Order: C-alpha cells, then sequence, then structure tokens
C-alpha cells in the first residue's frame, strides 16, 4: 500500500498469552475490504502486546518468527500463535 | 463466510 510502513515488535508471552486478538485469514471474511490477511483487531489492556507498545489495531501481520502470514488461514494463524514458543518476532504492515 | 476473532 502507498505510504505503508513495515514494523517489527518482539513480544514475550506471559501466562501463555500475547495479549492480542486477530481477525481475517484465507477463507474468512476479510478484515479490510479486499484483503484476506491476518490483522490485529484487539489489544488487551495491560497485556504483553500493550506493554511492549509497538503494535496497533489495524496492523497486518506479515510474519511471526519468520513464518509468513501471507496466504494462510485464520486457523493456521491461531495454531502458530498458540505454539510452544515464548518469544515472538512479529512483523507487520501499517497503513 | 466465517468472521472469527481469536485472542492469543
Amino acid at each position: 500500500p502507498l505510504g505503508s510502513e513495515v514494523i517489527q515488535a518482539l513480544i514475550f508471552k506471559d501466562d501463555g498469552s500475547l495479549g492480542l486478538s486477530i481477525s481475517g485469514g484465507v477463507g474468512s471474511s476479510s478484515f479490510k475490504s479486499g484483503d484476506d490477511g491476518i490483522f490485529v483487531s484487539k489489544i488487551a489492556k495491560g497485556g504483553p502486546c500493550d506493554n511492549e507498545g509497538t503494535l496497533k489495531i489495524g496492523d497486518k501481520i506479515l510474519s511471526v518468527n519468520e513464518i509468513s502470514f501471507t496466504g494462510i488461514t485464520h486457523e493456521k494463524a491461531v495454531e502458530i500463535l498458540k505454539n510452544q514458543d515464548s518469544k515472538y518476532m512479529v512483523v507487520v504492515e501499517r497503513s | 463466510n466465517p468472521n472469527p476473532e481469536t485472542s492469543v
């Protein structure tokens, strides 16, 4: 997208959670018109994502720990984000 | 189409 920026955040799980919610994915209703991507749709107050402070509602997730989130389902996105790691390098596209 | 929102 014109004027878009690519941002990265390193977030550590606390009690098994990153403190954010996702929407979208291939095979789901699109969060943004015409974009089947995975998007940050909620950030829990006082959670790890809020504390680190880099990510924002509306960010499109491009990768997590170098796993591409382009062309993946909501279900696959969730599996990855619920995996056994505690450390997540999240790359997003902000528009 | 399904429109999930999942907390992680």
